[PDB]
């Protein structure tokens, strides 16, 4: 019980923190929107009425 | 009309029908049959009936 038991948890801040700084600085490039295309047919089987 | 000795038979071996056809091919077939029965009944009323 010192301070040698709290190491991992301190991993777990630092880790934290190093996620946080590393996207707060990161470049924002914007992507172009492409392949948008009406390809959602659906099947089945015709009724075909009798008669 | 069967007779005795191919039923007896058909009870012992425990035999019961079986088939590999879909259900929607029978299912077509009688809708075949009320087609072709309605097409007489209406040609019959358009020509004949009086």
């Amino acid at each position: 019980m010192a301070s040698t038991t709290r190491l991992v948890n301190d991993r777990k801040q630092l880790e934290q923190q190093v996620k946080d700084d590393a996207r707060i600085l990161a470049d924002a490039r914007g992507l172009n929107i492409t392949t948008v295309a009406n390809d959602s047919a659906t099947g089945g089987q015709a009724i075909r009425n009798v008669g | 009309a069967v007779e005795l000795e191919q039923l007896a038979a058909y009870g012992l071996t425990g035999a019961y029908p079986r088939t590999n056809h879909s259900v929607d091919t029978i299912v077509k077939t009688v809708n075949n049959i009320s087609a072709t029965y309605s097409t007489i009944a209406q040609m019959l009323s358009t020509i004949d009936l009086d």
